[PDB]
RNA sequence: AUUCAUAAUAACUUUUCGAAUCGCAUGGCCUUGUGCUGGCGAUGGUUCAUUCAAAUUUCUGCCCUAUCAACUUUCGAUGGUA
RNA sequence: GAAACUGCGAAUGGCUCAUUAAAUCAGUUAUCGUUUAUUUGAUAGUUCCUUACAUGGUAUAACUGUGGUAAUUCUAGA
C-alpha cells in the first residue's frame, strides 16, 4: 500500500510505498487513533512513533472514525461531519464509507509523527514549510508577539512583500476587533440614545397623567 | 523552549529553579536606568522657513532635527549614546513566561516551594491569569500534604475557594482535593457538581436538605461544612442582575436555614471576618483611620444585605452572636453616620451609598429586634446600641421621621411594647420618649 | 486611495466630500450648448423661459409670477432693474434648495445683460452670495456649491474689465470666503479669483500683489 | 409516523372516506415523552414557528406550592402515588399532569416553624391547620398534585392537596388498596 | 400551495387599478404593509399608470431610488409599497402633495393637496387596548399604533394625526349626524351624513346614511369612515363630493 | 359574552432578552488630554399591533344505482372524564 | 474583485387532472380555538447589592501542501 506520513511540527509530509506484509501485519487490526512503532514498521523509522490518522481503501472510500468495523458501511451522514460536505441546507446523503479498524484492503494509510526517532527522514524532518498566514485579530497579534497591553498593534502587523514587474509592494491585513475612535463614538451614541428614549417616555407619561388628572378634576 | 526544557531540568534541577524564581521576582522588582544627564542647553531656533507642500516640509524637518541635535550637542551625545547602548528592561510578561515553565515542571516547586509561599501568604500586584496558572501548578502537585507550610497554604486555599469567580473556585477545589482524605473523596463529585452552574440548584436540593438519601453524615458534616460554606459564600456574592441570578442567590439563602446553628453562625462569621470591627471595640466608638472608602462601604453593604436575607428566611430560628453579627452591624451603621457627617456633598456617589447603607442597617436592626427580641440578653451591648441609635437621630428625630413608620421608629415602638427592654428609654434622660412626644 | 478602477455598475454612491473634491469650477474649461449663449432676444429672458418650463418649485414659481409680469423686453429690464434685483436677492436669501439653480442662473444672466450698470448692485450681490455659501455648508449640497460658485465665476467673466480695473476691492470682498476655515471654500473662491487675476494686466496686478502681501502680514497668525 | 388528521376516521354516519391527500406536516404528532423520576434530562423539540418545547425525559425535583397561605417551595418528588388515567402509569412511575405524588416535606415544615413560631405534630388561630396535613408532616411526605405538563415545559410544578381535594384522593387510594 | 404567494396575475388584480388586460400577464402584487392587499394602491400603479411620470417599471424604480417619494413623511423606496386610503404622498421636486381618496366611481382619485393640509392625516380608530406596563394605545386603520390617547376615543372613531410627530391632534366621535365617507361595497366613494346605526349583537351592525340630496343607503360599519362634522369635512373632498347621480 | 386586555405576590428555569457589529462624515467643547461630547443611516433585537399568509370550522347545495335495506361498533363506531 | 464563509431566496412560478360523490368546490360564517419569516407602527436607563469594556475566547472554510478510486457537483491526512 502507500503510507502518507506527515510531521505536523514542520508540517511537512511525504508518501512512501510499502510492500512487506511483515510491517503490514504490524498495521492490521489497529484502529484510527491508536499508536504504532517505526521500529516495528522498518529500520529507517527507528524510534519513530505514529498515530493512525486516516486513509482510503483500494476503491477510494475513506476511513471514518467511529465506525468500528474493518469493512465498508452505508452511513446517513449529517451536516457537521467528515468525508461528506452537504450541498444544500439540512440535506442528509447516505454515503458509503470505509470503517476504522485497519485491514489488508486499505490502499493509503495516513499517519502523523508523534515522537521523532533518532534518524533523519529526507523530506519530512530535514525541511519545513512556513505558515501561510499570520494573525489578524488585535489580540491574536498580541498573543503571537507577546505584547504588553500598553503597546499598539498597528506598528507590529505582519506585512508581506509581493512584487510585480519591477514595482515591489507590501500588504497588511486589516486588524479585526481593533479598538478605534469610531467604535468609541458608536458606543457613546448608543448610551446617549437610550437616555434620550427613556426621558421622552417619562415626559409623555407625565403629560398623560396630567391630562387624566385634569379630566378627573373637571 | 517549552518543548525542550522538560527534558533537561533533569540534567540541572537547581539552576533552572533559580532562574524561575528570579523571573518570578523580576517584574515587580524595580529596574533603573538612571543614566548621566548633563546640564540643559537652550540652543535652538527657526533655522529655516515653514512651507505647506509636504515633501518640502519633510526635508526641512530632517535638516532642522539634525541642526537641533548639533546645537544641543552635549545632551544629544548622551541620547545617541543611550540609544546605541540599548535597553535592559525585562518585558512585563516575563512572570507569566516563568509561571508557564513552572507549570511545565511541577515537582520542582513541590520540592522547594520555600520561595513560593511568600507570594501566597502576601496574596500577591499580580495578574489574574498568572494567579490562575499558579493555582493550576498547585493542583499538579503530587505530595501536597507534605509541603513547606501545609496548613497556612490550606487556609489561604479555603479563602480562594471562598472567592467569587467560579473558575477560581474550581481551581481552589482542585488544590483542596489534592489534599487527600476519605471524606472529601466521598463528596468529590458532589462538590464539583455543586460548582457547576447548570446542576447547582438540583444539587442543593439533592444532598443538602436534611433527612434524605445521599445526605451528609455526622462526622462527614463536621469535616466538610467549611468547604460547603465557602462555596455558598461565593455563590451568594454573585450579583443579582438577571432573574436567573436573583434566583441563584435566593436559593443559596433558602437552603441555609436547614444546616445547623453553629454552621449558620460560622457563615455569618465569614461575612464579618471579610469585614472588621475590632477598630471600635478595641477603641470605644472612635474610628482609628479615616478609611471612608467605597471599598469598605460596599463591603459593609454586602454584609448587611446578606444579613437581611438571612433574617427574612430564618426570622425566628436563627442564632445571634455579638462577635459575629451584632457588632459588625453596629460598626456598619456607625460608619454610615460618620461618613455622612465627615464628608461634604460633592461626593455624590459616596454619599448616596452611605445613605443606602444607613437605610439598610436600620431596617436590619428593626428586623432583628422584631425577630428575636426577647429571646436573648442585650445588657452587654445596650449602651453601645443606644449610642449608635442616638448620635445623629434624637437631635432631629421628630423633624425627620413623621410621614410613615420608619424602621427606627418601629424599633422604638418595639422597645416600648416590650417591658424588659425599657432600658433604653431608661438609659438616657428619656431622650427617646421625648423624641416620640 | 481615491476610486480609480471604476466598478462595472452604473449607480455608485459618491458621498458629499467625494463629490466636492471631484468638483472644479471653470465653465470655459467646461462647455455645452448654453441656452443664453444660444438664443438672443435677451439673455435674461431666454434663461427665464427655459427655467419656467423646467423648474416646478414654490419659490421660483412665485418669483416667476412677479417678474414675468414685469420683464418681457430689454428696455423693460433696463427700466425696472432695481425691482428685479431686489426680488432675486429676496429669494436667494430665502435659501431654498429646489429654487436656487434657477435663481442663481438668472442672477448671472441678469448681470450679463446688465453689465456696466450692474456695479451698483455688485457689492450686496456678493454679500448675498457669501451668505448663501455658508448656509450651504450648514445644509450640505454639492449641487448648491456648484451653482453658487459658477454664478460667481460667470459674474467675473461678464464684468472682467471693470473688476480688473478695481481689482483689490474684490479681494477684500472675497476674503471671508478666501480665508474661510474650510478647505473647499478656500479652494473654490480662490479658483474664481484666479480667473479674474489671470485676466488682469500688469500694473494693477503689481498693486494687487502688494496689497495682498500686506494683508498676509495682517493675518500673520492665520494660515488659511 | 404519528399524525392526527380526521380524514382516516369513519364519518359520523359510519361511512368510510377514501384518502383525500397525502399526509401533511401541519397536522403531525410526536412521540410521547414518558417523564420518569431520576436525574434531570430534558430534550428540546423545535416547533412550528421557531418555537421551542422542552420535553422532560427524566425529572427529579419540582416546584410545589402551599395554597392555603400562599407560598411556593422547590422540593423533591418521591414517587407517583395515583394517576386518574393509568394505574400502569402509577406502576411505572411516570409523571404527567394531574398526577398525585409524594413529595418531601422539609422545606415546607421549616418555613412553617420559622413563620408561625410553632413546630408541627406532637396568632395560634392562624397557626391552626388541617389534621390531615399535620399527619402527613409527621410522616415526612406530602400528597401533592402535579399540575403542569412535563412534556411541554420540562417541569413538574404542583400544589399540595388541601381539604376537599385530599379527602377525595385519600378515599380513592384507600378504596383501591 | 405551500407558503405565501409572491405573484399576482393580471385578471386577478383589484379592479379599481384600471389595468389593461393585454399589456402583460402579471400585475404588481403589493408588498405587505399598512393597508390590506385588495384596498391598496402600489407606488408603481400610482406613478406610472395614474400620474404618467414614468413609462416603465424601471423608470419607477429610478424615481424611487433617487429618493423623491415620501408616503406619510417617510421616504419609501419599495416600488410596490401599498399606499392606501387617506394617505399623503408628496413629490417635492414637482411640489405636489397627494391625498389618496376615493372618486365617486369607486377608484382612487388623485387629490392634489397643499402643504398645510399634507401636514396631517385622518385615521379610523379601530382597536383601543391596554398595552404593557398599563399604557393604553389606539390602533388605527393603517397599522399605526398611538399611545396615550384621549380617554374618550372609542372604537370606530376618527383621529386627526399629525404626521410630523405621529401624534393625535384631535378626534371625532361616531355619532349620528356626523359626516361619513364610505370605503367598501357598492356605495364606496359616497359621502353622506350618518342617520342611524342599526346594531346587531353577534352579527354585523348596519348603518343608514343620507346624502345631501337626501338619498338614503345602508352599508356596514366595516365600510363607514367618519370624516368631519356636518357640512365641514376635516379633509378636502375630491370633486363631485361623493354625490352619485344619474 | 370571558378565567379578557392589563396589574400585583411568592417561587421555580440545563433558559431567553437587556447591541463586544458595519458606512459615510467631522462637528462641538475645554481642565490642551492624541480628554470630554456629537451628526446622517446600515444591520440586528424582545413584546404587542398591523400586513402577506396559514390551520381548522358553521349553514345550504352534487350525476347514475332499491333486482344494494339495514348500517357503524374486537381493529374508535357515538358520548363522558383524565 | 475570483474563491469561500455568513445572510437571504430556492415553499413562488410553470405543468397535468390520477385520485376524490358532503370530499373537493361555490356562496356564507367562527377563531372568546391557534402559528405567522417579512412589511408597517409602537416598544427594553433596572443607581447600588463584599475577592478587560479603549471592547473576551477558540475554532474552521477558501488558500498552501501530501494523497487515494475506472468513475460523480466523491473526498481523507497535515
Amino acid at each position: 500500500m502507500k503510507l502518507n506520513i506527515s510531521y505536523p511540527v514542520n508540517g511537512s509530509q511525504k508518501t512512501f510505498e510499502i510492500d512487506d506484509e511483515h510491517r503490514i501485519r504490524v498495521f492490521f487490526d489497529k484502529r484510527i487513533g491508536q499508536e504504532v512503532d517505526g521500529e516495528a514498521v522498518g529500520d529507517e523509522f527507528k524510534g519513530y512513533v505514529f498515530k493512525i490518522s486516516g486513509g482510503n481503501d483500494k476503491q477510494g472510500f475513506p476511513m471514518k472514525q467511529g465506525v468500528l468495523l474493518p469493512t465498508r458501511i452505508k452511513l446517513l451522514l449529517t451536516k457537521n461531519v467528515s468525508c461528506y460536505r452537504p450541498r444544500r441546507d439540512g440535506e442528509r446523503k447516505r454515503k458509503s464509507v470505509r470503517g476504522a479498524i485497519v485491514g489488508p484492503d486499505l490502499a493509503v494509510l495516513a499517519l502523523v509523527i508523534v515522537k521523532k526517532g533518532e534518524q533523519e527522514l529526507e523530506g519530512l524532518t530535514d525541511t519545513t514549510v512556513p505558515k501561510r498566514l499570520g494573525p489578524k485579530r488585535a489580540n491574536n497579534i498580541r498573543k503571537f508577539f507577546g505584547l504588553s497591553k500598553e503597546d499598539d498593534v498597528r506598528d507590529f502587523v505582519i506585512r508581506r512583500e509581493v512584487t510585480k514587474g519591477e514595482k515591489t509592494y507590501t500588504k497588511a491585513p486589516k486588524i479585526q476587533r481593533l479598538v478605534t475612535p469610531q467604535r468609541l463614538q458608536r458606543k457613546r451614541h448608543q448610551r446617549a440614545l437610550k437616555v434620550r428614549n427613556a426621558q421622552a417616555q417619562r415626559e409623555a407619561a407625565a403629560e398623560y397623567a396630567q391630562l387624566l388628572a385634569k379630566r378627573l378634576s373637571e | 523552549v517549552f518543548d525542550t526544557l522538560p527534558n533537561v531540568y533533569t540534567k540541572d534541577e537547581a539552576l533552572v529553579w533559580k532562574l524561575v524564581l528570579s523571573f518570578i521576582k523580576l517584574p515587580d522588582e524595580n529596574q533603573n536606568l538612571d543614566y548621566y544627564q548633563p546640564l540643559l542647553e537652550d540652543g535652538a531656533n527657526k533655522v529655516l522657513w515653514d512651507s505647506s507642500v509636504v515633501r518640502l516640509r519633510d526635508t526641512i524637518d530632517t535638516f532642522s532635527h539634525i541642526w537641533s541635535k548639533y546645537s544641543t550637542q552635549n545632551t544629544s551625545i548622551i541620547s545617541t549614546t543611550i540609544e546605541r547602548r540599548g535597553n535592559t528592561t525585562y518585558p512585563i510578561l516575563i512572570r507569566n513566561q516563568a509561571l508557564k515553565v513552572m507549570l511545565s515542571i511541577p515537582q520542582v516547586a513541590e520540592n522547594h516551594f520555600v520561595d513560593i509561599a511568600p507570594f501566597v501568604y502576601n496574596d500577591f500586584s499580580w495578574t489574574e491569569v498568572d494567579r490562575n496558572v499558579f493555582l493550576k501548578t498547585l493542583s499538579k502537585f503530587k505530595n501536597i500534604k507534605n509541603v513547606y507550610s501545609a496548613t497556612e497554604l490550606h487556609d489561604h486555599l479555603m479563602v480562594l475557594l471562598g472567592s467569587r469567580n467560579t473558575d477560581v473556585q474550581k481551581l481552589a477545589l482542585d488544590a483542596l482535593l489534592a489534599y487527600k482524605n476519605p471524606t472529601l473523596n466521598k463528596y468529590r463529585d458532589n462538590l464539583k457538581n455543586l460548582l457547576d452552574d447548570t446542576l447547582f440548584k438540583d444539587e442543593i436540593t439533592t444532598f443538602l436538605t436534611e433527612n434524605g438519601s445521599q445526605s451528609i453524615k455526622a462526622e462527614d458534616e463536621k469535616v466538610v461544612m467549611p468547604y460547603v460554606l465557602r462555596i455558598f459564600f461565593g455563590r451568594a456574592q454573585v450579583p443579582p442582575t438577571s432573574g436567573q441570578k436573583r434566583s441563584r442567590k435566593i436559593a443559596v439563602i433558602s437552603v441555609l436555614p436547614n444546616f445547623k446553628k453553629p454552621y449558620i453562625n460560622d457563615f455569618l462569621s465569614l461575612a464579618s471576618e471579610r469585614l472588621d470591627y475590632n477598630y471600635f471595640f478595641g477603641n470605644s466608638h472612635q474610628i482609628n483611620s479615616s478609611k471612608a472608602t467605597l471599598k469598605t462601604i460596599r463591603r459593609m453593604t454586602g454584609f448587611v444585605n446578606i444579613v437581611n436575607s438571612t433574617l427574612s428566611v430564618l426570622r425566628t430560628n436563627f442564632p445571634l452572636h455579638t462577635n459575629s453579627v451584632l457588632q459588625p452591624l453596629i460598626y456598619s451603621i456607625a460608619m454610615a453616620y460618620y461618613v455622612l457627617d465627615t464628608e461634604s456633598t460633592e461626593e455624590v456617589h459616596l454619599r448616596k451609598m452611605a445613605s443606602n447603607l444607613r437605610q439598610q442597617g436600620l431596617k436590619c436592626l428593626s428586623s432583628v429586634f422584631e425577630f428575636v427580641g426577647n429571646t436573648f440578653d442585650w445588657s452587654t451591648s445596650m449602651e453601645d446600641i443606644y449610642a449608635v441609635v442616638v448620635k445623629p437621630r434624637i437631635s432631629h428625630f421628630s423633624d425627620e421621621n413623621l410621614q410613615q413608620p420608619s424602621s427606627l421608629l418601629r424599633l422604638f415602638l418595639y422597645w416600648a411594647h416590650n417591658p424588659s427592654l425599657y432600658q433604653f428609654l431608661y438609659y438616657d434622660e428619656f431622650a427617646t420618649a421625648t423624641a416620640l412626644m | 486611495q481615491r476610486q480609480t478602477t471604476k466598478s462595472s455598475k452604473r449607480y455608485r454612491y459618491s458621498s458629499f466630500k467625494a463629490r466636492i473634491d471631484d468638483l472644479k469650477i471653470e465653465p470655459a474649461r467646461n462647455l455645452e450648448k448654453r441656452v443664453h449663449d444660444y438664443v438672443e432676444s435677451s439673455h435674461f429672458l431666454a434663461s427665464f423661459d427655459q427655467w419656467k418650463e423646467i423648474n416646478l418649485s414654490a419659490k421660483f414659481t412665485e418669483f416667476a409670477a412677479e417678474i414675468e409680469h414685469d420683464v418681457q423686453t430689454l428696455p423693460q429690464i433696463l427700466y425696472h432693474d432695481k425691482k428685479i434685483f431686489n426680488s432675486l436677492v429676496s429669494f436667494i436669501n430665502f435659501h431654498d434648495e429646489f429654487s436656487l439653480q434657477p435663481l442663481l442662473d438668472l442672477l448671472a444672466q441678469f448681470c450679463h445683460d446688465l453689465g456696466p450698470d450692474f456695479l451698483k448692485f455688485y457689492e450686496e450681490a456678493i454679500k448675498t452670495l457669501i451668505n448663501l455659501l455658508d448656509a450651504a455648508i450648514e445644509f450640505e449640497s454639492s449641487n448648491v456649491f456648484e451653482w453658487g460658485f459658477n454664478c460667481l465665476a460667470y459674474i467675473f467673466k461678464y464684468l472682467s474689465k471693470f473688476l480688473v480695473k478695481k481689482l483689490v476691492l474684490t479681494c477684500d470682498l472675497l476674503i471671508p470666503l478666501l480665508s474661510h476655515s474650510k478647505e473647499y471654500l478656500s479652494r473654490f473662491s480662490a479658483e474664481a479669483l484666479s480667473f479674474l487675476v489671470r485676466k488682469c494686466p500688469v500694473s494693477n496686478l503689481r498693486e494687487f500683489v502688494r496689497s495682498v502681501f500686506e494683508k498676509l502680514e495682517g493675518d500673520d497668525e492665520q494660515t488659511n | 409516523g404519528i399524525s392526527r388528521d380526521s380524514r382516516h376516521k369513519r364519518s359520523a354516519t359510519g361511512a368510510k372516506r377514501a384518502q383525500f391527500r397525502k399526509k401533511r406536516k401541519f397536522e403531525l404528532g410526536r412521540q410521547p415523552a414518558n417523564t420518569k423520576i431520576g436525574a434531570k434530562r430534558i430534550h428540546s423539540v423545535r416547533t412550528r414557528g421557531g418555537n421551542k418545547k422542552y420535553r422532560a425525559l427524566r425529572i427529579e425535583t419540582g416546584n410545589f406550592s402551599w395554597a392555603s397561605e400562599g407560598i411556593s417551595k422547590k422540593t423533591r418528588i418521591a414517587g407517583v402515588v395515583y394517576h386518574p388515567s393509568n394505574n400502569e402509569l402509577v406502576r411505572t412511575n411516570t409523571l404527567t399532569k394531574a398526577a398525585i405524588v409524594q413529595i418531601d416535606a422539609t422545606p415546607f415544615r421549616q418555613w412553617f416553624e420559622a413563620h408561625y413560631g410553632q413546630t408541627l405534630g406532637k396568632r395560634a388561630a392562624s397557626a391552626k391547620i388541617e389534621s390531615s396535613v399535620e399527619s402527613q408532616f409527621s410522616a415526612g411526605r406530602l400528597y401533592a398534585c402535579i399540575s403542569s405538563r412535563p412534556g411541554q415545559s420540562g417541569r413538574c410544578d404542583g400544589y399540595i392537596l388541601e381539604g376537599e381535594e385530599l379527602a377525595f384522593y385519600l378515599r380513592r387510594l384507600t378504596a383501591k388498596k | 400551495a405551500r407558503g405565501p404567494k409572491k405573484h399576482l396575475k393580471r385578471l386577478a388584480a383589484p379592479h379599481h387599478w384600471l389595468l389593461d388586460k393585454l399589456s402583460g400577464c402579471y400585475a404588481p402584487r403589493p408588498s405587505a404593509g399598512p393597508h390590506k392587499l385588495r384596498e391598496s394602491l402600489p407606488l408603481i400603479v400610482f406613478l406610472r399608470n395614474r400620474l404618467k411620470y414614468a413609462l416603465n417599471g424601471r423608470e419607477v424604480k429610478a424615481i424611487l431610488m433617487q429618493r423623491h417619494v415620501k408616503v406619510d413623511g417617510k421616504v419609501r423606496t419599495d416600488t410596490t409599497y401599498p399606499a392606501g386610503f387617506m394617505d399623503v404622498i408628496t413629490l417635492d421636486a414637482t411640489n405636489e402633495n397627494f391625498r389618496l381618496v376615493y372618486d365617486v366611481k369607486g377608484r382612487f382619485a388623485v387629490h392634489r393637496i397643499t402643504d398645510e393640509e399634507a401636514s396631517y392625516k385622518l385615521g379610523k380608530v379601530k382597536k383601543v387596548q391596554l398595552g404593557k406596563k398599563g399604557v393604553p394605545y389606539v390602533v388605527t386603520h393603517d397599522g399605526r399604533t398611538i399611545r396615550y390617547p384621549d380617554p374618550n376615543i372609542k372604537v370606530n372613531d376618527t383621529v386627526k394625526i399629525d404626521l410630523a410627530s405621529g401624534k393625535i391632534t384631535d378626534f371625532i366621535k361616531f355619532d349620528a349626524g356626523k359626516l361619513v365617507y364610505v370605503t367598501g361595497g357598492r356605495n364606496l366613494g359616497r359621502i353622506g351624513t350618518i342617520v342611524h346605526k342599526e346594531r346587531h349583537d353577534g352579527g354585523f351592525d348596519l348603518v343608514h346614511i343620507k346624502d345631501s340630496l337626501d338619498n338614503t343607503f345602508v352599508t356596514r360599519l366595516n365600510n363607514v369612515f367618519v370624516i368631519g362634522e356636518q357640512g365641514k369635512p376635516y379633509i378636502s373632498l375630491p370633486k363631485g363630493k361623493g354625490i352619485k347621480l344619474s
